[PDB]
DNA sequence: ATCAATATCCACCTGCAGATTCTACCAAAAGTGTATTTGGAAACTGCTCCATCAAAAGGCATGTTCAGCTGAACCAGCTGAACATGCCTTTTGAGAGCAGTTTCCAAATACACTTTTGGTAGAATCTGCAGGTGGATATTGAT
DNA sequence: ATCAATATCCACCTGCAGATTCTACCAAAAGTGTATTTGGAAACTGCTCCATCAAAAGGCATGTTCAGCTGGTTCAGCTGAACATGCCTTTTGATGGAGCAGTTTCCAAATACACTTTTGGTAGAATCTGCAGGTGGATATTGAT
C-alpha cells in the first residue's frame, strides 16, 4: 500500500545518503524530519519550475525549468543543458 | 566455525563511506521518486507530463542539497562533543545558513 | 589541465566529470568561484572528520 | 525534411583539450559540463559590466568595463594571469587589423 | 549658477502615508531608505522579467512576464494580494481610457 | 502601515527607522524578502534566549 | 551600609542588554575606525580620500554583520550547554555560512 | 616613547566596545580570546569590501571614495545596505 | 520573607533643529499620427511520453542481538564578571582639492548589401571501457 | 603475535555503446561601404577633505574582590549498527498509440518613433511643532539581612 508517498524514499536510501556526507552514527529520528524537510526544497522548486512552465502556455515540463528555478534559490546547477 | 563471523560496529559503515566515496551513481530509486514528483505537480497543476531529463535534473539536486546538510549538520554534532546526529543539530544548521522555511 | 592529470593518476584516459570534480574542489580559488555549483554524476571529495575514526591503540596490548 | 539547429562549443572545447593533451579523449556529459560552465560565466561577467556601466552613465561596454569586472568577480593570481591573457590578445589584435 | 535636479520617489510615499494615517509625519532619512526599497524592488522585478523573456524567445514583455515574476520572488498571500491589486488595476485602465 | 503601528506603541507621531526596523522583522514575509538587509540605524528585535536569564526559582528561600 | 551596594554577577550585562537594544546609536568610537580604514586603502591604491558618510556606511555595515554573527555564535554555544561563547563557535559559523576562513 | 596607541592600528577598537557589539548580540558572558579573533574577521571583511569599492573608484578616475561604491561592493556580497543612496 | 539603596518609569516645561508648507520655473508626461514591427489564430507532423506485460533479481521489511554511546550527578579549579580611580584618550571649534557640470569633437561603432565560409546534421566507421575471469594481497577481529 | 575470514587491488582480454571520422550542405562570420552615435580631453563652480592646537568632557588600562561556570571525572541505563532471512517492489526489456513539442503560414493586435502641447515635480525662501533636552518626583527592582 502507498503510504502518501513520501514513504517511498526508505529509509536505508537516507542512511546511504547520510554514509556519504561522513556521518557514522544516526539516530531514528532524523529520517521522519528529513523527509519534511526533502518535502520543502522539492515545493519550491517544482512551483517555480511549472510557473516558468505555465508561462510557456505548455503542458510538458522541461528540464530547462528546473534549472532555471534552482538558479533562483542560490543552488546553480550544471549538465543537463543551459 | 564456532560462531559466526561479525564485524565490530563503525568498520563496516567506514567501508560503506569509502565505497560510496568513490562511486558516483544517484543513491534514490528512480520511480518512487517519479511518483512523488508526479503527485506534487498534480497538487499544482493537473494532468501534466515530465521530460525524464528534469527528474534527473531533480534528483541530482536533492542529493546534493541533503548531503551538504547533513555535512554541516555533522560539525554541528561534533561540535557538541557527540558522534550521534540528532534533530536539533539539523535545525541549527538550517537556521544558521538561513533556510529557515 | 587538472582534470587530466587526476586522469593519469587513476590510470583512465578518457574524461569523464568525476574527474572535474576532483579538479575543482582541490583547488582553492576554483571553490571559492565554484562553491555553489552542484556537477551532475560528481560525487564529492573523500573526507573523513578525523576524530570520528577509531582509536589506533588497535595491536597487542597483553 | 524540416529539421532544428543546436548550437553549442564542443569543438572549441575539443581543439583546447587536444591543445594541452593531445592523446587523451572526453565524454560527452563531461563536455555538456564545460557547456554549461561557459554559459554560466558569460552570464555572469556580462551583467557585472551592464551594472558597471550604468553607475557610471556610460553606453558603451570597452575592454575596460570586462577587466574591471574580471578583477571584482574573480581572486587573485587567476585574475592577473587572465588580464595578462586578455591584454596580449587585445595588442595583437590591433596591431594585425 | 549650475543648478542640477535629482530625483526621487519622496513625495508619492509621503502621500500614502498621509492617506493611510492621517495624523502622522515621517523624517528625511526613512524616506530615503523607502527610496532605496523601492529601487531595489524594481530592479530585481525588471531582471527576472528579462530573463523569463528571454528563455522564451520573446521579444515583448507583458503583464504576464511581470505576473510570473511576482509569483515567483513573493511569498503567498502577499503575492496574491498584489497580484489581484494589478489584475483590478490593469483593468480598470483598459476600460476608462 | 505596520510601522504607524509600532510608532503608537512608542508614544511618537513621528516614524523613525527604529520603527521600520521593528515593522520588518515582526512580520514573517517581509522578513523572509528581507532577509539579507540591513537597516541603518534600526538596530536589533530585544530577543534573548531563556537559558541566559536568571533562575524563576528566586523566591522566598530561607 | 558597611559594605558597597554591588550587584550579583549576570545582571549589569543584562542592564546593557536592555539599554543598547532599546537603542540604536553607533558603539564603536569613529576615529580608530576612521585610522584602520585608511590604512588598509594604503596598502591597495595611495593617496586616497573617503568621504564622511561612507565610513559611516561602513561602520553600520560592520555593526550589522557582527551582531548576526554574535547571535549564531550564542546558538552555536548553547548548543554545548554553555553559555560563555570561544573562538571555535565563531569558526563554526562563518564555516556553515559559506564563507572563507 | 613608544606610544603607538596600542598599536596605531586595530587594538585602538578597545575591549568594551567588543564587549557592546556582543551585548547587542544577546551575549552574556565573554572569555578573553574573542577579542583577537574577532579583530581579525573584522579585518577580513574590511579588506574584501574597501577592495571593491577601490576597484570601483579606478574604474571613474576618481581619488575620492563615494558611498555609492561602497553600497554597490556591499550589494555583491549579498550585505544589501539601505539608506545611503541607492 | 521585610526594609534600605537605587535605577527606571513617568508627569510637566521650553525652544530650536529639523519638518512642513508656499512659489516660480523647466524637465518630463501625454495626445496625434504614422510606420513598424510582433505574437496569437489556423493547420500539421513526428518524436517522445503514458498505460500494460513478463521474466528475474536485487533491494526492503521485519526480527535478533549485543558493543558502544548519551545524558545525569558531582565537583576542583579557573576564570571571567563588579567596583574604585585616576589617568589619559577622545570630543569640540577657530584654504585648495576635487566631485560635479558643460563644449564639442576625433574617434568608435551600429547597420544595408554581398561574399564567402567554417559549423552543424547526419551517415559511417573505431576502440577504450563495462564486464568478466581469476589470482594475489590487505585489512579486520579472535584468540 | 599470530592466524583464519572477508573484502579489495590487479594481470589477462573481449565485444560493443559510446567516441570519433567523414560527407554534404547552408545559416553564421567578414568585407565593403555607409550613416549614426560616443567617451573623453579642455573650461568652469561650489561643496567639503586635509587632519593642527587649547580647553574640556567623559571613556579605558589597571588593579582589585569573589561567585558561578568550564570542563574534567564516574557511571546507569539505553539504542542503534550488524546481521540473517524471506519475499516482494522494482529492473530490464518490449510494444502501442495519443498527443504535446515543435514547426510553418500570415495577418490582426500591440508598440516604437517622431512631433506638439500641458503640467506637475523639484530647487529655494518663509513658517511650524515634536522631540531633545531639562527638571523633578513616584514606583519597580536587587539585595543585605
Amino acid at each position: 500500500v502507498l503510504r502518501d508517498n513520501i514513504q517511498g524514499i526508505t529509509k536505508p536510501a537516507i542512511r546511504r545518503l547520510a554514509r556519504r556526507g561522513g556521518v557514522k552514527r544516526i539516530s531514528g529520528l532524523i529520517y521522519e524530519e528529513t523527509r519534511g524537510v526533502l518535502k520543502v526544497f522539492l515545493e519550491n522548486v517544482i512551483r517555480d519550475a511549472v510557473t516558468y512552465t505555465e508561462h510557456a502556455k505548455r503542458k510538458t515540463v522541461t528540464a530547462m525549468d528546473v534549472v532555471y528555478a534552482l538558479k533562483r534559490q542560490g543552488r546553480t546547477l550544471y549538465g543537463f543543458g543551459g | 566455525v564456532k560462531k559466526p563471523h561479525r564485524y565490530r560496529p563503525g568498520t563496516v559503515a567506514l567501508r560503506e563511506i569509502r565505497r560510496y566515496q568513490k562511486s558516483t551513481e544517484l543513491l534514490i530509486r528512480k520511480l518512487p521518486f517519479q511518483r512523488l514528483v508526479r503527485e506534487i505537480a498534480q497538487d499544482f497543476k493537473t494532468d501534466l507530463r515530465f521530460q525524464s531529463s528534469a527528474v534527473m535534473a531533480l534528483q541530482e539536486a536533492c542529493e546534493a542539497y541533503l548531503v551538504g546538510l547533513f555535512e554541516d549538520t555533522n560539525l554541528c554534532a561534533i561540535h557538541a562533543k557527540r558522534v550521534t546526529i540528532m534533530p536539533k543539530d539539523i535545525q541549527l544548521a538550517r537556521r544558521i545558513r538561513g533556510e529557515r522555511a | 589541465e587538472l582534470a587530466g592529470n587526476a586522469a593519469r593518476d587513476n590510470k583512465k584516459t578518457r574524461i569523464i566529470p568525476r574527474h572535474l570534480q576532483l579538479a575543482i574542489r582541490n583547488d582553492e580559488e576554483l571553490n571559492k568561484l565554484l562553491g555553489r555549483v552542484t556537477i551532475a554524476q560528481g560525487g564529492v571529495l573523500p573526507n573523513i572528520q578525523a576524530v570520528l575514526l577509531p582509536k589506533k591503540t588497535e595491536s597487542h596490548h597483553k | 525534411r524540416k529539421r532544428s539547429r543546436k548550437e553549442s562549443y564542443s569543438i572549441y572545447v575539443y581543439k583546447v583539450l587536444k591543445q594541452v593533451h593531445p592523446d587523451t579523449g572526453i565524454s560527452s556529459k563531461a563536455m555538456g559540463i564545460m557547456n554549461s560552465f561557459v554559459n554560466d560565466i558569460f552570464e555572469r561577467i556580462a551583467g557585472e559590466a551592464s551594472r558597471l556601466a550604468h553607475y557610471n552613465k556610460r553606453s558603451t561596454i570597452t575592454s575596460r568595463e570586462i577587466q574591471t569586472a574580471v578583477r571584482l568577480l574573480l581572486p587573485g593570481e587567476l585574475a592577473k594571469h587572465a588580464v595578462s591573457e586578455g591584454t596580449k590578445a587585445v595588442t595583437k589584435y590591433t596591431s594585425a587589423k
